[PDB]
């Protein structure tokens, strides 16, 4: 349906970028454009997003890894620039 | 309301389907053979199967080297020489001058391989067989064909040089 | 590496800004200067092209999109951030 | 006007060419207009080729071959000032004669 | 890995009648002809469809050589919805049931088996799947069950016999349509363990050409199986040249 | 980033006029209306923008890995080409010496 | 015609009802489409002028290379054609054969020059504006889309004063002065 | 010399896995799916000409 | 530039001398500034920064 439930939308977005979900899996290199037709289902014998964020090892990994990227991204930027223009000021 | 910029309708050569030029108009990566350890063919083992090239028979006669005995001497193993229909056809087309080579090629010890393609060109037929299955030795003295086989990894190449046969890419020797 | 000792290929350590000049910042080296020169030349190259485009503009150039597109009082193009609501639409939203 | 008329060999289609240059091809029984050209030119006569799909029009100086929908296919530069047109169905030859006093036979199949 | 409560995304495969279940891991699955039960204990996936509850069965490559072929990337698979398939060497429903799913209700599967013990479960399974016709007879003598089989679009053979080439040729001549499909599973050890696997594969391909079957592609089933390959061919009665 | 002078930006041809959206200062009604789901949705919306942050960074680093090994290869490649060019010249002197 | 079977094709190799050798590859139709020529015989009138240029150049070439007469006339022809705009360059005498073409003449028509001066988005649009009386060359309005503009006269191609198009140009930049209009 | 050849061979075994699929004993435990994913549009079969 | 020389008299001796920065930007001692003593004007092939240090090589 065109409604594209936000739970469904995030799940597909969480499969397109499944290479970053665990640093030990390293899947085959593919693109996986969203298919025209699909049917989500459970395994017979809790959404993936809800299942994944319930973990503690995975959450602690993303917070660390996300923080490390922010240090790279904010290095040399406006914040770094203002410090050097403040060092030239006496105090 | 007549339209502006009116033009006479005419045949559009680039976009007309009826014209022949306009009318005409899953990736595959072959697996590397499990019989091949880098450049070393582990699978191949005695008794060997050898594909005979047309020029090979002519040179063998020149040097007085029997096919079956010469093969056993070179590799020190039983060899099952194989002649495809292409090589047999090439020998027959050579003419009366090469009737001796045709007689030896029909020796009962030399086994025959059938072919399922129209052409009689034997160089291409041999190269296709070795690519599909890594279980043949190519016996040839043609300069062009030898270079093709050399590029293919794990295909032992045999030739007749000097007084007997010589095998190039067969580690067990 | 032929006929070269490992002693010859010894790293030469890089010097740092003087403490008296610590306020001014990091002492630029050749690699740092190349970053400045390359960036400046890139920007100046694009700017030079834009000026030539401005000089060679034809006052009589006409494009059908001129009706839709609008210009500010200063003379600069105005661009809608997202690209009015009818009352019937507002009543439902309210 | 005036209008020169040429029916198809089997009588299913009518080709009409006005002097001032109104050319129309139609299936007169079912009243379907296959093509209609408003060439601003002096047209003398027109004829159908092997069938209704193609027809020829003798215009001011050159003869033009047209398609079923009215698309121009060829301009016969060799036929000059043709005033009469005829088609030999079994030979696939187009015949022209006019002010030049020259009788020209043209093979439509091979051109 | 693929635990019970996990959720997956089902999308179609390149081959008609085969689906992929995406997630942290990918699974080859087929739509269940007889929902609610597993024939050999495979995992199953249920989808709520507008709502009827459709089910999908997981195809295990390590158990079915045909599935290993799909995993390995066969270009052409003549087994497709609405086609008649003659399955030779149908030990049980490990692979026949999945093939029955691919063909669907419109298609049929003629399961041929010789041993009576595996046949009895083949009967038990087939009563759940109306499109399966179990033929407990030797594939060596197709003339015995000629009454039971009509023309078949594709022939799939998983018989592990040294002279399977003769078995394939006889069945293809009687029941396979011209330009029809042939899919063979070849195990090197059963045919001749004296020579290497490659010599066996090259030798079997030659037999197929002699029997007017044109081989189209060859695939080895590693890492799922060792010294195994699948040969896909077309039955060209008119001419192979 | 480069800032074009306004005098130049004014007298630019129709095709090349830089589109520069001004910031909005008055609060729009839709900006005052839109509902943002808090609590559980906040935690499920911060999680995604973290995952997409890792994935973009990983691709941009593996992509930069190839560009480093592309430069190294083409240097090795050109060396092999040079050897085949000089030696090919020598053969064509050895041949035509016979002729 | 339906796609011919194999035995029919071998016996009907030269059959072609849509392409004939006398068509010369439908070059006329291709050039007419590119520059939107509305008169069917405009191409062949241009073709005769190109042939006249090429005939003269061929005769000039057969005069001895050091002839003063040959050099004078060849330069004059190069001088004149460049001024018209048919020839882009005056350097090479061989251009009189190789680079003298109907497309070169058609490329100097008013609709095309409007397109290159960006007065119109397409050649078809330029033809419509000419037919609608928006275009003047100097002080004269021209509604003929076949007017050839020399290099000197390309400076005077512009809109008519009271044209609605001019108002849009000035209104878009907020530079409209109603005193002029 | 023995140790260097030992490390060289085990190194080559790792590289052989990246060149082609290698049998590694088959299935171990419950089938947990194709871990690295399935590629719908890629075929590895060798085609006869 | 400053701190290279103590008085304008010294600068005049080195007028026209070749100098460079740590970054490698080459320049020249153009003229000595009247105020303060020792300061002087130089021209460089490209704009220099305040953090840069200019060097005159001598033996
Ligand atoms: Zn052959």
């Amino acid at each position: 349906d065109d409604n594209m439930r936000r739970e469904v939308q995030r799940d597909l977005l969480l499969i397109k970028h499944r290479a970053a979900l665990d640093p030990k899996r390293h899947y085959k290199k593919q693109r996986w454009e969203v298919p025209e037709r699909f049917a989500i289902g459970t395994i017979i014998e809790s959404t993936i997003l809800e299942t994944l964020m319930g973990d503690e090892a995975s959450n602690k990994y993303f917070k660390r890894k996300y923080n490390e990227i922010q240090e790279k991204s904010t290095s040399g930027r406006k914040a770094h620039y203002k410090k050097m223009k403040e060092m030239r000021k006496k105090r | 309301t007549r339209k502006f910029g009116l033009v006479k309708r005419t045949l559009n050569t680039k976009k007309d389907q009826r014209l022949k030029k306009n009318q005409e108009n899953t990736r595959n990566i072959p697996q590397v053979s499990s019989a091949l350890f880098f450049q070393y063919n582990q699978a191949i083992k005695p008794p060997y199967q050898v594909l005979i090239d047309t020029n090979f028979i002519n040179f063998s006669i020149q040097k007085k080297v029997d096919i079956v005995r010469g093969m056993m001497d070179c590799l020190l193993a039983k060899c099952n020489p194989l002649i495809t229909d292409c090589v047999m056809a090439e020998l027959e087309k050579l003419g009366p001058k090469y009737r001796i080579a045709l007689k030896l090629a029909r020796d009962p010890r030399i086994k025959r391989l059938s072919c399922s393609h129209k052409g009689t060109y034997a160089d291409d037929c041999l190269v296709h067989r070795v690519l599909q299955h890594k279980c043949y030795i190519v016996a040839t003295n043609d300069a062009g064909l030898k270079q093709r086989i050399r590029k293919i990894p794990g295909i032992p190449l045999m030739s007749v040089g000097g007084h007997a046969y010589v095998i190039e890419k067969l580690p067990d020797v | 590496a032929k006929l070269v000792h490992d002693v010859q290929k010894k790293q030469h350590r890089e010097r740092s800004q003087l403490t008296s000049r610590s306020r001014y910042g990091f002492l630029e080296k050749h690699k740092d200067y190349v970053k400045r020169a390359q960036d400046f030349h890139r920007k100046q190259s694009t700017l030079k092209v834009l000026r030539e485009k401005a000089k060679e503009r034809n006052p009589d150039e006409y494009y059908h999109a001129m009706h839709s597109r609008k210009t500010d009082a200063k003379g600069l193009l105005i661009s809608s951030r997202h690209g009015s609501l009818s009352m019937d639409q507002v009543k439902l939203l309210k | 006007g005036p209008y020169h008329i040429k029916y198809a060999k089997n009588g299913t289609h009518l080709l009409i060419t006005g002097r001032k240059g109104h050319v129309a091809s139609m299936d007169w029984r079912k009243g379907q207009l296959r093509a209609e050209l408003f060439l601003n030119e002096t047209c003398h006569s027109a004829t159908y080729l092997q069938n209704e799909q193609y027809f020829a029009v003798a215009q001011k100086k050159y003869t033009f071959i047209y398609d079923h929908e009215g698309t121009e296919l060829h301009r016969l530069k060799q036929h000059i000032e043709a005033r009469h047109l005829d088609f030999l169905p079994y030979h696939y030859l187009l015949v022209t004669a006019g002010e030049t006093g020259w009788l020209k036979y043209h093979d439509v199949s091979t051109g | 890995g693929a635990r019970g409560g996990a959720k997956v995304v089902i999308e179609p495969h390149r081959h008609a009648g085969v689906y992929i279940a995406r997630g942290k891991e990918d699974l080859l699955v087929t739509k269940n002809m007889a929902p609610g039960e597993s024939v050999y204990g495979e995992k199953r996936i249920s989808v709520e469809e507008p709502p009827t509850k459709v089910e999908y069965r997981v195809w295990n490559p390590f158990r079915s050589k045909l599935a290993a072929g799909i995993m390995g990337g066969l270009d052409e698979l003549f087994i497709a919805p609405g086609k008649k398939v003659l399955y030779l060497g149908a030990a049980s429903g490990t692979s026949v049931s999945h093939v029955s799913d691919v063909v669907g209700p419109e298609g049929v599967v003629y399961a041929v088996e010789f041993s009576h013990r595996p046949g009895r479960e083949l009967i038990s399974m087939a009563k759940k799947r109306p499109n399966i016709i179990p033929i407990i007879e030797d594939a060596r003598h197709p003339q015995k069950y000629r009454m039971l089989i009509g023309m078949v679009d594709c022939v799939f053979a998983d018989v592990a016999q040294p002279d399977q080439a003769r078995i394939i040729a006889l069945n293809s001549h009687m029941f396979l349509k011209d330009q029809g499909g042939v899919v063979i599973s070849i195990k090197a050890n059963c045919i001749d363990s004296t020579v290497d696997a490659e010599t066996v594969f090259a030798r079997e391909v030659q037999k197929l050409r002699e029997e007017r079957i044109k081989p189209l592609e060859q695939l080895t089933l590693e890492p799922y199986e060792r010294d195994h390959c699948i040969v896909v061919g077309r039955y060209m009665r008119s001419g192979l040249k | 980033g480069l800032k074009v002078p306004k005098a130049v930006q004014k007298e630019l041809p129709f095709k090349s006029q830089i589109h520069q959206m001004k910031p909005q200062k008055k609060k729009t009604y839709m900006a005052k209306r839109a509902v943002v789901l808090g609590g559980d949705e906040k935690k499920a919306r911060s999680f995604i923008q973290k995952v997409l942050t890792i994935s973009k960074a990983k691709d941009s680093k593996r992509k930069e890995q190839k560009a480093s090994q592309r430069k190294e290869r083409l240097k090795k490649l050109a060396k092999m080409e040079e050897e085949k060019s000089q030696r090919d010249k020598e053969k064509k002197k050895e041949y035509f010496a016979q002729n | 015609v339906r796609k011919l079977k194999h035995h029919e094709q071998k016996l009907l190799k030269k059959v072609d009802f849509l392409e004939w050798k006398q068509d010369q590859g439908h070059r006329d139709t291709q050039v007419m489409r590119t520059y939107h020529i509305q008169n069917r015989e405009d191409y062949h009138k241009y073709n005769r002028i190109c042939g006249d240029i090429r005939r003269l150049a061929n005769k000039l070439s057969l005069l001895p290379p050091t002839d003063p007469f040959r050099r004078k006339h060849e330069q004059l022809l190069l001088d004149k054609l460049y001024a018209m705009g048919v020839l882009t360059t005056k350097s090479k005498i061989s251009d009189l054969e190789n680079k003298v073409t109907v497309s070169a003449i058609c490329r100097r028509r008013l609709p095309v020059i409007m397109h290159r001066l960006k007065m119109a988005e397409t050649i078809q649009d330029a033809v419509k504006f000419i037919e609608q009386g928006h275009v003047r060359v100097g002080p004269n309005l021209i509604n003929d889309p076949a007017y050839l503009v020399t290099r000197n006269m390309e400076d005077y191609v512009t809109w008519v004063d009271n044209s609605k198009i001019k108002k849009t140009l000035l209104r878009y930049r907020n530079q409209i002065d109603d005193f002029d209009f | 010399s023995r140790v260097k050849k030992r490390k060289k061979y085990q190194k080559a075994q790792k590289k052989l896995k990246s060149v082609r699929a290698v049998y590694s004993g088959g299935q171990s435990g419950v089938y947990e799916g194709e871990k690295t994913g399935i590629k719908k549009g890629l075929t590895r079969s060798v085609k006869f000409k | 530039i400053k701190d290279m020389f103590s008085s304008a008299m010294e600068v005049a001796r080195f007028e026209g001398a070749q100098i460079k920065t740590v970054s490698g930007i080459r320049g020249e001692i153009k003229r000595a500034l009247s105020k303060p003593e020792g300061h002087y004007r130089a021209a460089f092939e490209d704009k220099i920064l305040m953090s840069d240090i200019v060097i005159l090589r001598s033996w």
